[PDB]
RNA sequence: CAGAUACCGUCGUAGUUCCGACCAUAAACGAUGCCGACCGGCGAUGCGGCGGCGUUAUUCCCAUGACCCGCCGGGCAGCUUCCGGGAAACCAAAGUCUUUGGGUUCCGGGGGGAGUAUGGUUGCAAAGCUGAAACUUAAAGGAAUUUGGCGAAGGGCACCACC
RNA sequence: AGGUCUCGUAGACCGUGCACCAUGAGCACGAAUCCU
């Protein structure tokens, strides 16, 4: 029930100066905090675990186990997270799953099937990702459809916020850990793909530093 | 899909023809030679009288005898 | 040899628009070629595009932007009508609010949305989105 | 400075597994374990079997 | 029995079921 | 970004390329932002206004980004015409 | 799985070559796949210089050398230990070794 | 940066590139280097126009001169050449110094004592720094170099082109953006030379300096 | 073999970095500085390190070492790099310049300078080491 | 050597060489079909052509050959790269592939039975092409990682090893 | 006229292939979370 930051970013965050995630989201700041998450998103951040399996290293005296666990955690209105942690046991590899999800979550965007009415329900289009031999598609759906997949990447688009998807995978689904991060590849690219909804030329803000760089050297050596 | 051109079907016909013939599932539920091979010849029941009662040991890994008759 | 020189044109567009340069030589000329190019420039994907006046064959020089995701061509020519143009947006491109699908009509080389709205149909040529 | 708990029997099964626990600083040679570690041996009458607890 | 010596194998009993064919005529 | 009603319904709006015009994301980390201080014509001092330009993790990592920071500047007249 | 870049020896456009045979034993090997080594020896070896310029009559004497050529199999140019097995990242090294005397 | 008449050469910076030897080049070519060479000589070396160097340089030091805190620059030396330079261009304006040793994982590790939070890097070869540009790489760290026509351009942003072999050019142009860079902050002056020595920055082996003790007292 | 510890030269090396004036080359003398300034739980220990702190002293009064600063050897790298010679070494009355980068110069921004010649171009062009 | 019609050593018939008539088989392998467009850099090599300070065929000129400096086209290759691809080894093609369509020929549907039996065709013959089925089986495999064992190599140690 | 000209001698590639050497019965391999 203590905080000492020993970054930048975590003071900025602490001193009340950045007001939400999505700024830092925007200029892309690498977020080696994981708390940063946990002020920012509350107790709305649900987790639960996805498949904890052993992979062994044998020895010259028997066969040395390791257990790793696939946790995935995430906002239900936009962000979700997924995060691989290999332990000694398993408590602490959970523990170790939740910190490294919370270091790497991204947000999503939604859009609508044809017309746009209300709020957004499903993917804006049809994007695609890859990680080992695993292919996932997401497809967009009209409204009040659901989402139609394996249950793994079902609870992923669940925890991700969006109501209405239409899957096709390929490959070696079996490997849950491979399905999981190719989900999270394909829906954390919603961001890299360029629409003609924002062909406009953004303005080019300052970053928080060129206006908290005063409270910096003041906070800081 | 190879061979693409406006004018070609017999060729994608044909060769999906000769592919899908050379096949195990496809080739054994297309030829007689299975059905004549078959005891049962194509049916899901069939009656049958006792010779007699016999008995036959398992495999390698299980270590019992399973009791079959003669039909 | 050389069958189309629509296909040759996209994927060398293709490969220039995402190794990230700004200038694309396309070294044959056609009347779709530059009838595509047009509509794509109608829509708003490219800027300046040249033609270079030669006795021999004519090049396109385009001015690029980033605003291209990928430009395909759909060969063969495969014909279509009012009802079958459905089922080709449907599995060709990747959303309804944006994406387009230029195909041969009478009236000239013109996307689907005007091809539906003007009651007709024909041979497709290709996608851009 | 550091410490350690060793408990060794059948553990929810058939066969003898033991669980180590460490963390800190320790030392195992020398004479120094006579007056900086504690050693204390004891014998768990569970209803399943007997286990033993080192902690040091 | 690697496959050469299994193909030379297989070649001399099939000379032997063609010379008692050819002979059992 | 609109609905019929005409409110924004996307979270944020993402950082566009100044040179490439391309997209950045929460991932690529590469994606550097370069602030370059205007300088007043006659007293050749800085006065406080700058020109930010934002160049993509790519184009940085293929090696294409200092010609395309020299271009920028050429188009916004910091560097000469001449050069 | 695919070893080398190569094959192990020195053909790119040929297809067939001509065979050599082994010095230690007799197989016949492709010539551009041996492991040639051209020798540079003389008559006497390190000591027996000082002998012979001291027997010879003729002063000044500049002594002869002995130039052959030697072809390996490669089995039998390992196993008397010219060419060493190397690890996998150290393999790509054309440069030939070191001479220093 | 250039294009006015105030923030040009007169007659005397052109005095000490010829004879600092930053004109003077390498006998190779990188792909992205044929925008600031003039032609191949005789010899084989590659001649540097110098208002191509200048633009760059004057473009450098606005960016450092940009940002507001000057403790943000990070000089990062690693040659013999210019590990003194660095340390008095940061005595000069302000800024940060790793002179030989760059630890790797310095500014990815937070746990580290030495780890360290910048804004604007600046190395002098990105041949010698192929280290600082991989964790530039991984954080949002912008870099400006000094590179020779052979030096590929490769995760950089500001190329100042120029020689880097020779410790009297790193050093020059180490003074010489310490002076550019004073100049646009406005402590010093613009008509009047702030030259009261350049050979502070200038890099010397200990041979000399015993030869001095010998010639001297 | 006797090769020191870890312990011993880290030790070795700090009392070296803390106290530099009150130590010396003979044996018994800094082993009696040893034991007074530091708290050392044995003899032979204590014995170690004061050998190891002799063998640094003639380490250090042969020349500089790389592991150890001491303020007393330091001001002196400051000392040989603050001063600065008469002759700045880019100010002289002749600069050697070729005649394809005094066309260079020409086409530039001058027509004349007051301190430049131009010398004659090599009759052969060979550069690079020969390597086919 | 227990056995040795095997490794080894000495002889030695067909064959190895040339001509005339056959068969069409190889790890015939770059284990990677042909044509065509695009997509980075660098040092070199072989050919043909173009341009240029200089040295030589003994001293002047020109052309030819021989060096040096570069360019163009075709080709055998090489180094490097976070273009990109792949399960990876790796590949500038094995890239431009779910953001899936340049033209076109052949060819594979778990392993064994089996390149087997019959039929046809070809061949003096040996064999070549075409080519099943019943039955049996839950795995057979490809790449890479960690102690493992080598009558594998490179360095050290031990009187529970030797001298 | 003078008299062994000068700075150190890693002043080793001299060494190819080295007798006989087979076999191994098997029952036991277990796959993990939370603070009150
Ligand atoms: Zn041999």
């Amino acid at each position: 029930k203590e905080w000492l930051p020993v970054t930048k970013l975590g003071r900025l965050v602490k001193d009340m100066k950045i007001k939400s995630l999505e700024e830092i989201y925007l200029f892309s700041l690498p977020i080696k905090e994981s708390e940063i998450i946990d002020f920012f998103l509350g107790a709305s951040l649900k987790d639960e675990v996805l498949k904890i399996m052993p992979v062994q290293k044998q020895t010259r005296a028997g066969q040395r186990t390791r257990f790793k666990a696939f946790v995935a955690i995430g906002d239900y209105n936009g962000h979700v997270g997924l995060g691989v942690k290999c332990s000694k046991e398993v408590a602490t590899a959970i523990r170790g799953a939740i910190i490294l999800a919370k270091l790497s979550i991204v947000p999503v965007r939604r859009g609508y099937w044809g017309n746009k009415i209300g709020k957004p329900h499903t993917v804006p289009c049809k994007v695609t990702g890859r990680c080992g031999s695993v292919l996932v598609r997401l497809i967009p759906a009209p409204r009040g459809t659901g989402i139609v997949s394996a249950p793994v990447p079902k609870k992923l688009l669940m925890m991700a916020g969006i109501d209405d998807c239409y899957t096709s995978a390929r490959g070696c689904t079996a490997t849950l850990g491979n399905f999981a991060k190719a989900t999270f590849d394909a829906i954390s690219k919603t961001y890299s793909y360029l629409t003609p909804d924002l062909w406009k030329e953004t303005v080019f803000t300052k970053s928080p530093y060129q206006e908290f760089t005063d409270h910096l050297v003041k906070t800081h050596t | 899909g190879k061979c693409r051109g406006l004018r070609t079907a017999r060729k994608l016909r044909s060769h999906r023809r000769d592919q899908k013939w050379h096949d195990k599932q496809y080739k054994k539920a297309h030829l007689g030679t299975a059905l004549k091979a078959n005891p049962f010849g194509g049916a899901s029941h069939a009656k049958g009288i006792v010779l007699e009662k016999v008995g036959v040991e398992a495999k390698q890994p299980n270590s019992a005898i399973r009791k079959c008759v003669r039909v | 040899v050389r069958m189309n020189v629509l296909a040759d044109a996209l994927k060398s567009i293709n490969n220039a628009e995402k190794r990230g340069k700004r200038q694309v030589l396309i070294r044959p000329c056609s009347k779709v070629i530059v009838r595509f190019l047009t509509v794509m420039m109608k829509h708003g994907y490219i800027g300046e595009f040249e033609i270079i006046d030669d006795h021999r064959a004519g090049k396109i020089v385009v001015n690029l932007t980033g605003r291209l995701n990928k430009c395909g061509v759909i060969s063969p020519r495969f014909d279509v009508q009012l009802k079958d143009l459905e089922k080709w947006q449907n599995n060709l491109l990747p959303s309804r609010q944006f994406g387009f699908i230029v195909l041969t009509t009478s009236a000239g080389i013109m996307d689907h949305e005007e091809a539906r709205r003007k009651h007709t149909g024909g041979k497709i040529l290709g996608f851009f989105f | 400075k550091g410490c350690e708990v060793v408990v060794s029997g059948k553990l929810r099964g058939q066969r003898a597994k033991s669980m180590k626990f460490v963390d800190g600083l320790m030392i195992h040679s020398g004479d120094p374990v006579n007056y900086y570690v504690d050693t204390a041996v004891r014998h768990v009458l569970l209803r399943q079997g007997v286990l033993g607890i080192k902690v040091k | 029995m690697r496959a050469k010596w299994r193909k030379k194998r297989m070649r001399r009993l099939k000379r032997k079921r063609r010379k008692m064919r050819q002979r059992s005529k | 970004m609109q609905s019929n009603a005409g409110e924004f319904v996307d979270l944020y709006v993402p950082r566009k390329c100044s040179a490439s015009n391309r997209i950045i994301g929460a991932k690529d980390h590469a994606s550097i932002q370069m602030n370059v201080a205007e300088v007043d014509k006659v007293t050749g001092r800085f006065n406080g206004q700058s020109k930010t330009y934002a160049i993509c993790g790519a184009i940085r990592r293929m090696g294409e980004s200092d010609d395309s920071i020299l271009r920028l500047a050429k188009s916004s007249g910091i560097v000469s015409q001449n050069f | 799985t695919k070893k080398r870049r190569n094959n192990g020896r020195a053909k790119k456009g040929r297809g067939h070559v001509q065979p050599i045979r082994c010095t230690n034993c007799a197989c016949c090997v492709p010539k551009d796949k041996a492991i040639k080594k051209f020798v540079i020896r003389n008559i006497v070896e390190a000591a027996a210089v000082r002998d012979i310029s001291e027997v010879s009559v003729f002063d000044a004497y500049v002594l002869p050398k002995l130039y052959v050529k030697l072809h390996y199999c490669v089995s039998c140019a390992i196993h008397s230990k010219v060419v060493r097995n190397r690890s996998r990242e150290a393999r790509k090294d054309r440069t030939p070794p070191p001479r220093f005397r | 940066s250039g294009a006015l008449d105030v923030l040009q050469m007169k007659e005397e910076d052109v005095l000490k590139f010829l004879a600092a030897g930053t004109h003077l080049g390498g006998t190779n070519l990188d792909f992205q280097m044929e925008q600031y060479i003039y032609k191949r000589k005789s010899d084989g070396i590659y001649i540097i126009n110098l208002k191509r160097t200048w633009e760059k340089l004057l473009l450098a030091a606005r960016a450092i001169v940009a940002i507001e805190n000057p403790a943000d620059v990070s000089v990062i030396s690693s040659r013999n050449t210019g590990q003194r330079a660095v340390l008095k261009f940061a005595a000069a304006t302000g800024a940060t110094p790793i002179a030989g040793r760059f630890t790797p994982g310095t500014f990815t590790n937070q746990i580290q004592a030495a780890f360290r939070e910048p804004r604007l890097l600046v190395v002098t070869d990105p041949r010698a720094d192929h280290q600082p540009l991989t964790e530039a790489s991984y954080v949002n760290l912008p870099t400006i170099a000094l590179c020779n026509t052979d030096s590929p351009l490769r995760y950089v942003d500001i190329a100042i082109p120029c020689n880097n072999k020779g410790a009297h050019s790193v050093g020059l142009m180490w003074w010489m953006l310490a002076r550019e860079v004073l100049r646009m902050r406005g402590t010093i002056s613009r008509e009047h030379p702030w030259e009261v020595m350049p050979d502070l920055y200038f890099y010397r082996d200990p041979e000399e300096i015993e030869k001095e003790e010998q010639a001297a007292a | 073999g006797r090769v020191r510890t870890k312990t011993v030269k880290k030790a070795a090396r700090v009392i070296i970095e803390k106290y530099y004036t009150r130590l010396g080359n003979d044996f018994h003398t800094n082993k009696r500085v040893c034991e007074e300034i530091a708290i050392i739980p044995s003899k032979k220990l204590r014995n170690k390190i004061a050998g190891y702190v002799t063998h640094l002293m003639k380490r250090i009064q042969r020349g500089p070492v790389r592991g150890i600063s001491i303020k007393l050897q330091e001001e002196e790298r400051e000392r040989r790099d603050n001063y600065v010679p008469e002759v700045s070494a880019l100010d002289q009355e002749i600069i050697e310049v070729d005649p394809d980068t005094k066309e260079m110069l020409k086409l530039l921004d001058f027509g004349s300078l007051s301190n430049l010649q131009v010398t004659q171009p090599t009759v052969g062009m060979n550069f690079k080491t020969p390597r086919g």
